[PDB]
């Protein structure tokens, strides 16, 4: 009688927008989810684990809008969110040892 | 600008 | 693009409740970008899907991870190429994994170049406990970056 | 132009299993999930956020199996998942102030 | 059986500032909606130990500070009815955020009412967001889910050395 | 005993 696991466990998903709808990407400076996402993970994995980092990129994602005069994109919105089934603080400690 | 995926 | 390093301290204090993570590479890392399509036509280039690609990139290797890299695949080359990637062998001596797609998609699926769908749930299946032993009990990142339906948020005013 | 609120945000919802995965009730505890839910909740809504929580209670079912000898429950697992469109950290602060 | 533990002063003064505002009182409505008696032409299991959850959650949301409302045995179209009615309360104006949990039977992204008949998940949390429901804009609002979502059973998988 | 929802 030993510990069994679940078929699928301990992973954790990041989308760029919610069920049903678009994800938004700049011509320029690429899609607003990896730019937020990389913005945070460069500053904050030293000190925060992946999911409250999400939870930082899904604030920075709410609070941008769409620019494309013209188009239904103009002032459009998008939400990230992610899931998970992670069972402990992942940490990714850059640096460490060094 | 601004396009969806 | 600059990866801050955690201190002794921090991994110290919280190491103890927290996967386990300090091998070197920290683990895998795939990144698997379309970005020229046309199968369907309605999947138009998606300009600027190039800095999303070189950005994942330099960021998971500033993280320490070693990273593997596909561009426009179609959905069956994408199935194949995940499935090999999930088996490497590295993944029983790294301690975590990370796979991002960039692409063209919608709800529960991503297309390949070929504008075909790769069904998510079958991406999920080939990292889980049954098909990927290797990784059983850790932790496993996935990043979609990825329409999942045609509607666009208008956005609402805030009351 | 005053910035605007995309249509859904700062939800976050548990759920007992997985798609396309059946739930696990206990006759006498109850929902394997509520029953880890309310033991998490209780005793650390106190110190730690909600999310964190949920990542908790995913511990606890992970390691949980079915008891139904004779059936086709006997020996299985759930496992549970949080989605989470949350913007900041969600603390209860249970007791503070006082009452 | 339960007791929840507060938290300290000192607690909150430092961590108030990366967090949802969340000292209203009371901290929020709170719905418990339990399905455990099905009497549809879709035949649906008795719920044995459906109870026990409803009567723990009622008292862990009142234990966490949350006026607790609820609802039990309701069928498909009055769960939609009367969320949505617990959704529009004048109540959200004056709290801080919103808990609604939900106990059934059900299928992928939706739950079943006591008719066997079902309501969509999509347009349970609909009847919150930030369109819908203006009240409980920018305020946590919290789902918890007990119900199937597939009828598969996982056998689970030993641990590979 | 353990039954499913």
């Amino acid at each position: 009688p030993k510990m069994r696991l679940p078929t699928r466990s301990d992973m954790i998903c990041g989308y760029a927008c919610l069920k049903g709808t678009a994800a938004m990407r700049n011509t320029k400076r690429g899609s607003w989810y990896i730019e937020a996402l990389a913005q945070v993970f460069s500053e904050r994995a030293c000190d925060m684990h992946v999911a409250d980092m999400l939870v930082k990129v899904n604030a920075l994602i709410k609070d941008r809008e769409g620019y494309a005069p013209g188009t239904e994109f103009h002032r459009c919105k998008e939400m990230s969110e992610y899931c998970s089934t992670l069972c402990r603080h992942l940490y990714l400690f850059p640096g460490h040892p060094p | 600008l601004d396009e969806s995926x | 693009l600059q990866v801050k390093p955690c201190t002794p301290e921090f991994y110290q204090t919280h190491f103890q409740l927290a996967y386990r993570l300090q091998s070197r590479p920290r683990g895998l890392a795939l990144v698997l970008s379309n970005v020229h399509f046309t199968g369907e036509k309605e999947l138009e280039f998606r300009s600027g899907g190039d800095v999303d690609h070189s950005t994942l990139v330099t960021l998971f290797k500033l993280l320490g991870y070693d990273v593997h890299v596909l561009c426009d695949q179609t959905a069956q080359e994408m199935q194949e190429k995940l499935q090999n990637f999930a088996q490497l062998p590295a993944h029983r001596v790294t301690d975590s994994c990370i796979v991002a797609l960039l692409s063209h998609g919608v709800e529960g699926a991503i297309y390949g170049v070929d504008g075909k769908l790769l069904q998510l749930q079958e991406v999920f299946q080939l990292f889980d406990n049954a098909n990927c032993p290797s990784l059983q009990n850790k932790p496993k990142m996935f990043f979609i970056q990825a329409c999942r339906g045609d509607e666009t948020d208008r956005g609402v005013d805030q009351q």
